[PDB]
RNA sequence: CUUCGGCAGGAGAGGUA
């Protein structure tokens, strides 16, 4: 789906397989968190279906023994002074010592400031001991989290389930056409993109000679030349688009390890999976009821959330007993207005717009000049632009399969915009479906006339215990607007622990809040009150993080201030264009005559047992009978119902289903004598019945389509 | 009503569209119309709007835990590829808008259409068939709006000042229109106490009896009321002949009003009233002003003193153990209680500090959502956490989610999130197997008669005498004596009979029996029915969803099973926000 | 035996029914669902199904 | 340009002082730009007249009873604040009310000086029962909108003048609702349903023709800037 | 740091990291 | 009654329709049988005259037979003998 | 008493794309509705001009690359959505761009036809090498609002035509402020201060006349009741 | 009135509510 999902697929530990547990045999003690997982397996990132607890992810600092046991690094403290020698310890060796914490008050010389320190003992218990027997120390915080979890700012303010959902949802984001970097993030987005491998990295130092959109040539210091090629519009395993774009000039000097070209979800070398949007937190007329989201129309006009999606189609020409098949534009007796985009060989032309039910490759097979017609048509609901064709032919020295003479692959691309029903999410467990798209002129706007981009409801925040989103909103507003703390007389007490180069910022700055050591609430409250004004000398957001808004439909100002800021929103790969389905009549199965299943083929919806219970409790006896016989198995009543609906007459009576007859045949085949009796014995034969089933309509009820 | 996309409607309604196309001379034969519909010609879209008119469809969401998991609606054509669903039907379906999907089915014959339009319509099924409590009622945002609107705040703008000397009354109004005109200019608030002269609103019982006495023909009779503008606005949404309420709309008050309307008015009136209530609540929720910021989550003022006192009280037990006197389990049982005390002192400090107009307090106190345990966890102290077994860890977490947990505090807190996500996926089988067995054991029970003419019955409690001299109502009488046919005359003090055999025990009957002094009455039950096959309609009694006697031909066993098995599967899936304190489902 | 076989333990129920030569009367909800009849509850019972409707004399005369 | 679909107005008389107008089909969005403007320019723009102050003989310090009448002073003020007066002068007129003996004082016995007209002459004001008297002096100014009571300007110059609130608008209640219509296959147009209730002194349809003139004269200031600058045009009828 | 051309992203951290990922 | 005008499926009100039958299950078969009779009359118009009569109430522009049947029931123009 | 002073508009220029208009004296309560009627008409219904389609030389679709250009055809399409154009005709008009050799392709190379002006003179379309050529043909039209792209099969066109989206609005930001003189004696009034900002295609004063005209044409469906 | 001629099973993995 994106670089993060691929990098997370590896570094993944599975408890199943040939020699491991099962999905119902496994109980409740193997799918739990153990005190010995600290620094080896992440306690947050795991599936939430029937695989919960049986799949995990390796931690950031862990490695594997030659024997196969996981190790984690510790920093040795001897005689009360913390050294810099690092020792890799397994669980067996770890449960013999006392291990201190990474946030201990070191006195800039190795000595603990406080005698009593917090340690981890053998049985997973935490106790206070004097600084005389402590012998190891954690190498850092975030040592116990994985690489997907270490990219959530303000993690310690979120509950465990919301953090789990956010970490799992970060890997379903689709690659956008622009991919700008976050305003407030962690320090993990730089190294998670280089190691993923979806960016181009210079291998030797040198001077760039010439740059284009297809290649880069770098001249080394010894006169050797090396050129790099870029992948343009390549299809991924899941149907997304992978692109690489150079980010260097024609005279720049590069070094070994410098990022030279970008990737799918990369911005200047850093991972970027979403966009920064202006957020207002308030209810609005019931359009954001129960996790729904209201969106602006500017996000559609300017293609803020747009994605390219490619699809591949294949066909083959195989040898038939009655003669081989061939590819040409000689479709037996068909109009010439449908064969206008096909070239000489009989394949569509590049740059052509295709709809649903259009010829892609023309092929004919000898039937029983025996010429039938079997051509590659575009599946239902699809449409795009043909972007590439690949042809492999036996004659032209090609290692084809056995009994094949030609294989063609056609690629079709589309540009999908954001619309109602698409799924959006943030990094803190927020998720919802677009309920409405509003015009720009009827959205709430600030005092200067700036409309908001997205409205979120306030009823879902407090009961779910994910308040890191509001903190991120406050810090995002502070970073976007810029700040400068007034330090004419000394330094304010709240800014004593702030580093330098954090006392003054410019608009559109980028900051980094690590996972467990970041911005405390005191510094956020301080920064919210020293913010640079806009183009005019006005301050829109007061010290509490709230702004006064106007109403875009009536014009009156809202009576109370509302929380405004900037948030990072991602587009998830659950789109409404790939979820809608409907059917009136189509293909049927062979043993039982019920409709097929699935969306790939026209398939029906299962009416299971519980729905039968509901319809029996309602008292509806005719609806149930019609659902279970005419619409599913009554092979004779289906065509009669179709003809009665078409001609406008009454719906006839149902008959008998086929599953009952199949059951009777199987029971007989088990050496059991089953028979249907009447009021006076005389077993009913149950044998078909001579029918005048002549088709006086001639229009395939549905099992097929229609040709002229 | 529901919203149906155009593509789904065109695919479902193909034969009807083809029939109408051939009829209207837009095509020559059936095959041409089939091709024309298949290729989506422009002339198709003119006839869909008239072939889908007044043709119901069935909507369903999985899992179907009870009878109201399928409902029938009237479709309308919308632009897009998503189905629009009414806010008030999301409680029966148990649906939220974060990725859910639903299925659509189309009745064909005349009997199926009549059943879908009469039996399964969404406007006829408002009450729950297990207890009779309403299901299509305002919740979440609408409750907040209706709670904000009907609230009296002292000292607001334009309040009634009962003064003398120079200004006679300063706040009395002549009609609601004058009050609205005053509120628009900015001279009055909708939550200030005033006096209005109302004409077309029924007075309460006492005021009606005091002024008019005989009959209050309200169309033109005038009376003076001391209330707020919001209460008048709310009462203008109820039926015409409903007396003035003059209360603050908590959730229970709204539930009581809806129950009374359902039990005393036709169903069309209730269906039309709930939509008006929804509209008004949605309008006022946005102007209530509820928002979440970081200066709204206030912290307990003195929490370091409390936690230092309990820490020095736990150091005693620590030293005692160390030296030696306390067995390990008794040190863990001492510590557990010291910390269960400190979490209650932080809990009671938080309720005292917090003002009564904070969005966080307002949302929970209005009955909209949430508990106070979550509020204490967010702003106070989380408390004690459980271990992978089920015991309590003697180390508590002293920090809230506003200050931020530490790394070990966060590690020892992930044990309770696995047990609560591994329940939804694993222990729902234990409830669905019980539901299947319950459904199969009881499927031949069907109402087959009207009266078996029996004398047997069971005896219910119906309150108890007290040594003081009063009568204490039974704690659970709504699920043991309400909606049951009386079996033997309830004679009082060897004399006048309060209720005769055959009466259905409602609220007035229970009140009369309690006032007279009858304690124990015997009713007609299902376990003593004399009919051979199935049950009879008099022994069963009243239908919970309908409000009248059960009909002949009703499948009561399925209803029973569904009503016993739905609550335990739903509660099994909601086992993380349960509040602790004891056990669970 | 149809309902019992469709509930649980199909093999044992079928063996016992075959040995004992059982007969099914088809008077239940599950059997009527399986074989394709109207269930004997609700609008499918004899009292409501066999109903006759005709216009009254005055309405027939007026129109 | 051209709107492509000219909008039309309708009227659906409900009573004799309450109507419901409909404007359709309004281009996407233009149902919310005309409704609150018509509402406000209907409830705060039409010129009318009303009683502004009263003077009851005998009530000077305690303002809670009038010797002779059975009501209070609040109910007299509330019964005189519901009089439908119409003036044609331009300076405060003064009328009088004089009745004696046990009898119901209606609004017909108000002797309007040449200039003012009382439209509701059967309205109740009081009922005397103890051979008493009700000498009432009124001041009937003219204006527009609703004006709260004007606190005594010449305070000590008034011995017993009680200021009252003045409802000057001839319209009492207006509501609006924007629905959705359909032209061709675009399910995106609008429908503005208005609802105007007035006093028995003007008609519901002369207000939607007295409020439409004052808006064409307020949006005509923006047109005078460049009277050749293009816009959207509808056409004729 | 440690990357030749990384963009400048100021950090709020208060501790020091002795080890590299 | 104390309600506004009904629209769509909700017309005619069901509480008024339920006072002419004994149960909710009789109305379904009542309306369905009347609708079938109306459809038979409509489809057998130009050919041999059949005994089936209808509609009694004047029909709309394009009304389905079920709505006509319900309006006929509400106006007390039919009679039924439950069996 | 009835006031007898009607309002008056007055412009207070501040820049070249910005202006401020003062409408006073307004009636107590009528300051926010006139501001929002003018903000809802200005930010939606003002006509303009925009580019509706392009045709590059050796290009047949947008998912490709040109030889010598450091950008793809999608970044050129995203850099050609910030062109400010003005037209004075009611018909498609075709412009041309022809640049070659080491240089940067700006928006001042498009040779405008007869009655088309290009305002933005220093934008950035692309950057070429010493083996790159760019030939483009743009089509400028007139309309209102935001119209999505028109597929090639709806106009019977060729294979090289790439239909782009067209945003015709010439206005950027609009806001208002309404003070109020609510004193005693009930002699109150209002004062609206509107602020219009444009996009160099028109002036802040020629857009308020268009809005005034649309609103003096729509609010005249009531006056005819007399 | 249209002659022949043209289809749909299992196993495993990962996800959504
Ligand atoms: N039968 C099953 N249903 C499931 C399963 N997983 C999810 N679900 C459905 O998803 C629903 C989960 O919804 P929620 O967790 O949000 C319950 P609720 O909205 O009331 O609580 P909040 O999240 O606090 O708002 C659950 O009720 C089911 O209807 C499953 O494994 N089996
Ligand atoms: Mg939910
Ligand atoms: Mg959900
Ligand atoms: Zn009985």
């Amino acid at each position: 789906n994106n670089p993060l999902s691929g990098l997370t697929h590896k570094r993944r530990l599975s408890a199943l397989g040939p020699g491991g547990l099962s999905r119902e045999r496994a109980g409740l003690e193997v799918r739990d968190v153990h005190p010995s997982h600290y620094g080896r397996m992440c306690p947050i990132e795991t599936p939430e279906g029937p695989n919960i607890g049986l799949i995990g992810s390796l931690s950031v600092y862990a490695r594997v023994n030659p024997f196969g046991f996981i190790e984690t690094p510790y920093r040795k403290v001897v005689d009360g002074v913390v050294s810099d020698e690092i020792v890799y310890l397994t669980a067996d060796e770890e449960d013999r010592h006392v291990v201190a914490q990474a946030n201990s008050p070191i006195d800039a010389d190795g000595r603990f400031v406080e005698p009593r320190v917090l340690v981890r003992r053998k049985a997973g218990e935490v106790e206070y001991v004097p600084s005389s027997e402590v012998d190891y120390m954690d190498v850092s915080p975030r040592q116990m989290v994985s690489v997907a979890t270490a990219m959530i700012p303000f993690l310690e303010h979120d509950d465990a389930n919301r953090a789990l959902m956010g970490a799992n949802m970060q890997r379903q984001a689709v690659p956008l056409v622009r991919s700008e970097a976050p305003l407030v993030g962690t320090g993990m987005e730089l190294r998670a993109a280089i190691d993923a491998g979806d960016v181009v990295v210079a291998e030797e130092s040198g001077v760039i000679e010439e740059v284009s959109a297809d290649y880069i040539t770098v001249m080394h210091d010894n006169g050797t030349r090396r050129t790099y090629r870029m992948r343009k519009f390549a299809r991924s395993n899941h149907g997304t688009c992978a692109n690489q774009c150079p980010i260097v000039d024609a005279g720049d000097r590069v070094e070994a390890g410098q990022v030279i070209a970008d990737g799918p979800c990369t911005d200047d070398g850093e991972m970027a999976l979403g966009k920064n949007l202006l957020v207002a937190i308030m209810p609005w007329e019931g359009h954001n009821y129960e996790d729904a989201i209201i969106l602006s129309n500017r996000l559609v006009e300017e293609d803020v959330l747009t994605s390219i999606h490619i699809e591949e189609h294949e066909i083959d020409a195989r040898d038939t007993k009655l003669g081989a098949e061939e590819i040409t534009r000689d479709i037996p007796n068909i109009s010439d207005e449908v064969l206008a985009d096909l070239d000489e060989r009989g394949i569509v032309r590049i740059g052509a717009e295709v709809r649903d039910g259009d010829i892609l490759v023309g092929k004919v097979t000898p039937k029983g000049r025996e010429v039938r017609d079997t051509s590659l048509k575009v599946p239902h609901g699809e449409s795009g632009k043909v972007i590439g064709i690949r042809v492999f032919s036996r004659e032209d020295e090609d290692e084809l399969p056995a009994g094949v003479n030609e294989l063609v692959r056609v690629y079709v691309a589309q540009k999908r915009k954001i619309s109602d029903g698409d799924k959006l999410a943030g990094r803190h467990g927020n998720k919802g479906v677009i309920g409405k798209i509003l015009p720009v002129e009827d959205m709430p706007f600030l005092a200067d006339g700036t409309p908001v981009d997205i409205i979120l409801n306030t009823h879902g925040v407090p009961r779910r215990m994910n308040i890191g989103q509001i903190l991120e909103t406050h810090l995002g507003w502070c970073a976007h607007s810029g700040w400068k703390v007034d330090a004419a007389k000394g330094v304010p007490d709240w800014a004593a622990r702030l580093p330098d180069e954090l006392l003054e910022a410019q608009p559109n700055a980028i900051v980094s809040t690590p996972v467990f050591d970041g911005a405390q609430e005191a510094e956020l409250q301080g920064l919210l009150s020293c913010t640079l004004p806009n183009r005019d000398g006005d301050v829109l957001v007061d010290a509490d993080g709230k702004a006064m808004l106007f109403d875009g439909r009536s014009g009156e100002p809202f009576p109370y201030p509302v929380t405004v800021g900037y948030m990072y929103i991602m587009k998830l790969h659950h789109l409404v264009d790939d979820k809608i389905h409907a059917r009136s009549t189509g293909p049927y199965s062979m043993i039982t005559q019920q409709p097929l299943g699935g969306k790939a083929q026209f398939g029906g919806q299962r009416f299971g047992e519980m729905e039968c219970w509901a319809m029996q409790a309602y008292g509806a006896a005719y609806t149930l009978q019609e659902l279970l016989t005419i619409k599913s198995d009554d092979t004779v009543g289906r065509v009669k119902v179709y003809e009665a609906i078409v001609k406008g007459e009454n719906i006839p009576e149902p008959g008998i289903p086929e599953s009952f007859k199949v059951l009777l045949k199987e029971l007989q085949s088990l050496c059991l004598n089953v028979e249907v009796l009447s009021s006076d014995g005389a077993a009913i034969e149950l044998r078909e019945g001579e029918d005048e089933d002549l088709e006086r309509a001639a229009a395939n009820l549905g099992i097929n389509l229609s040709r002229n | 009503q529901c919203g149906l996309p155009k593509l789904m409607a065109l695919e479902l309604f193909k034969p009807f569209v083809m029939k109408r196309l051939v009829d209207l001379n837009h095509a020559q034969n059936i095959k041409s119309a089939k091709r024309m519909v298949e290729r989506q010609r422009p002339q198709v879209w003119d006839v869909l709007e008239e072939v889908i008119a007044e043709h119901p469809v069935l909507l369903n969401r999985a899992p179907t835990l009870h009878r109201l998991g399928i409902q029938a609606f009237e479709p309308m054509l919308v632009e897009g590829k998503a189905i629009q669903l009414h806010p008030l039907v999301c409680e029966a379906f148990n649906a939220d808008f974060d990725g859910d999907q639903m299925a659509v089915h189309l009745p064909l014959s005349a009997e199926a259409q009549a059943e879908a339009r009469i039996l399964m319509l969404s406007s006829n099924n408002i009450l729950s068939p297990a207890s009779g409590r309403p299901l299509a009622m305002p919740r979440l945002d609408m409750v907040t709006g209706l709670y904000y609107l009907t609230t009296e705040v002292p000292g607001d703008t334009g309040e009634y000042q009962p003064a003398s000397g120079d200004h006679p009354e300063t706040g009395v109004y002549s009609s609601p229109a004058e009050a609205i005109m005053a509120a628009d200019r900015g001279v009055l608030s909708v939550r200030a106490k005033i006096k209005v002269r109302l004409t077309q609103l029924r007075p309460p019982v006492e005021i009606e009896a005091e002024l008019f006495g005989h009959s209050g023909w309200q169309p033109g009779d005038a009376w003076m009321a001391e209330t707020t503008l919001g209460r008048v606005m709310f009462n203008e949404l109820l039926p015409l002949g409903y007396p003035f309420v003059n209360k603050q709309m908590h959730k229970k008050v709204q539930a009581a009003i809806i129950n009374d309307l359902a039990e005393r008015y036709p169903m069309i009136v209730v269906a039309q009233t709930v939509d008006k209530l929804k509209d008004a609540g949605f309008y006022w929720a946005t102007r209530s002003g509820v928002t979440v910021s970081m200066a709204d989550v206030l912290v307990p003022p003195r929490k370091k003193e409390i936690l230092d006192h309990y820490e020095e009280r736990a150091d005693k037990v620590e030293k005692q153990f160390q030296r030696g006197a306390l067995n390990h389990d008794e040190r863990n049982e001492a510590l557990v209680e010291i910390w269960k005390e400190a979490t209650d002192e932080v809990g009671q400090a938080l309720r005292e500090h917090y003002p009564d107009d904070n969005p966080i307090i307002t949302i929970v106190d209005s009955g909209a959502t949430g508990n106070f345990t979550q509020t204490r966890t967010l702003a106070g102290m989380k408390g004690l956490v459980t271990n992978p077994k089920g015991e309590f860890i003697p180390r508590p977490v002293k920090s809230s989610f506003r200050e931020g947990l530490t790394v070990l505090e966060y590690f020892i807190n992930t044990h309770g999130a696995r047990k609560g996500l591994a329940d939804t996926a694993l222990r729902t089988a234990d409830s669905g197997y019980l539901t299947r067995r319950l459904v199969d054991v009881s499927q031949d029970v069907i109402v087959r008669e009207h009266d078996c003419q029996t004398e047997r019955g069971i005896v219910v409690e119906l309150a108890e005498r007290a040594p003081d001299g009063t009568l204490i109502r039974d704690p659970y009488i709504e699920t043991s004596a309400y909606a049951r046919t009386l079996g033997t005359d309830a004679v009082d003090e060897a004399g006048n009979v309060i209720v005769e055999r055959g009466q259905d025990l409602g609220d007035p009957e229970i009140d009369a029996l309690l006032a007279a002094g009858i304690t124990q009455v015997k009713v007609r039950s299902v376990l003593t029915c004399a009919t051979s096959t199935g049950v009879c309609a008099t022994c069963y009694g009243r239908s919970m969803a309908t409000g009248k006697l059960v009909d002949i031909g009703e499948a009561v066993g399925i209803v029973a099973a569904q009503s016993i098995g739905e609550p335990g599967t739903q509660l099994t899936m909601r086992t993380f926000h349960q509040g602790g304190v004891g056990e669970d489902i | 035996w149809l309902s019992a076989a469709s509930f649980q333990e199909t093999t044992r129920v079928l063996t016992d029914a075959a040995i004992n030569c059982r007969s099914d009367k088809l008077n239940g909800l599950k059997e009527n669902v399986i074989i394709g009849k109207l269930i004997p509850a609700g609008t499918g019972i004899n009292r409501y199904r066999n109903i006759a409707v005709q216009p009254t004399e005055e309405a027939r005369a007026a129109a | 340009m051209l709107i492509s679909q000219r909008p039309t107005l309708s009227e659906d008389v409900l009573t004799d002082n309450r109507s419901q107008f409909v404007i359709e089909p309004l281009e996407p969005g233009f149902g919310y730009t005309l409704g609150n403007s018509l509402r406000r320019t209907l409830l705060s723009s039409i010129p009318g007249a009303a009683v502004t102050s009263i003077r009851i003989d005998g009530v000077l310090h305690e303002f809670t009873t009038v010797p002779g009448v059975k009501e209070d002073v609040t109910e007299i003020i509330l019964n005189l604040k519901s009089l439908v007066v119409s003036s044609e002068e331009d300076e405060p007129v003064t009328m009088y009310l004089r009745k004696q003996g046990p009898g119901e004082v209606t609004a017909g016995d108000i002797v309007p000086p040449a200039g003012v007209t009382v439209h509701n002459p059967g309205m109740h004001i009081a009922t005397l029962n103890d051979k008493g008297k009700l000498e009432v002096e009124l001041v009937v100014e003219r204006g527009r909108g609703y004006v709260p009571a004007v606190q005594n300007r010449a305070s000590g110059a008034e011995i017993g003048r009680i200021p009252v609130d003045s409802i000057y608008s001839p319209v009492l209640k207006v509501t609006y609702k924007v629905d959705a219509t359909r032209v061709e296959q675009r399910t995106d147009f609008d429908k503005l349903i208005l609802d105007v209730e007035t006093k028995n002194s003007i008609s519901p349809r002369d207000a939607l023709a007295s409020a439409g003139k004052t808006l064409v004269e307020l949006f005509g200031l923006a047109r005078e800037l460049n009277v050749e600058a293009e816009g959207i045009e509808i056409g004729p009828s | 740091n440690s990357v030749p051309g990384a963009p400048n992203r100021v950090s709020f951290a208060k501790l020091r990291e002795p080890l590299e990922v | 009654g104390g309600y506004d005008t009904p629209l769509g499926i909700t017309n005619p009100p069901i509480d008024e329709l339920l006072d002419r039958v004994s149960s909710k299950y009789a109305l379904v078969i009542y309306a369905a049988k009347r609708a079938r009779q109306i459809n038979d009359y409509y489809n057998q118009l130009g050919e041999g005259i059949l005994e089936y009569v209808g509609p009694l109430v004047e029909p709309g522009l394009q009304e389905k037979p079920l709505s006509i049947a319900l309006r006929e029931i509400h106006a007390d123009l039919l009679e039924h003998t439950e069996g």
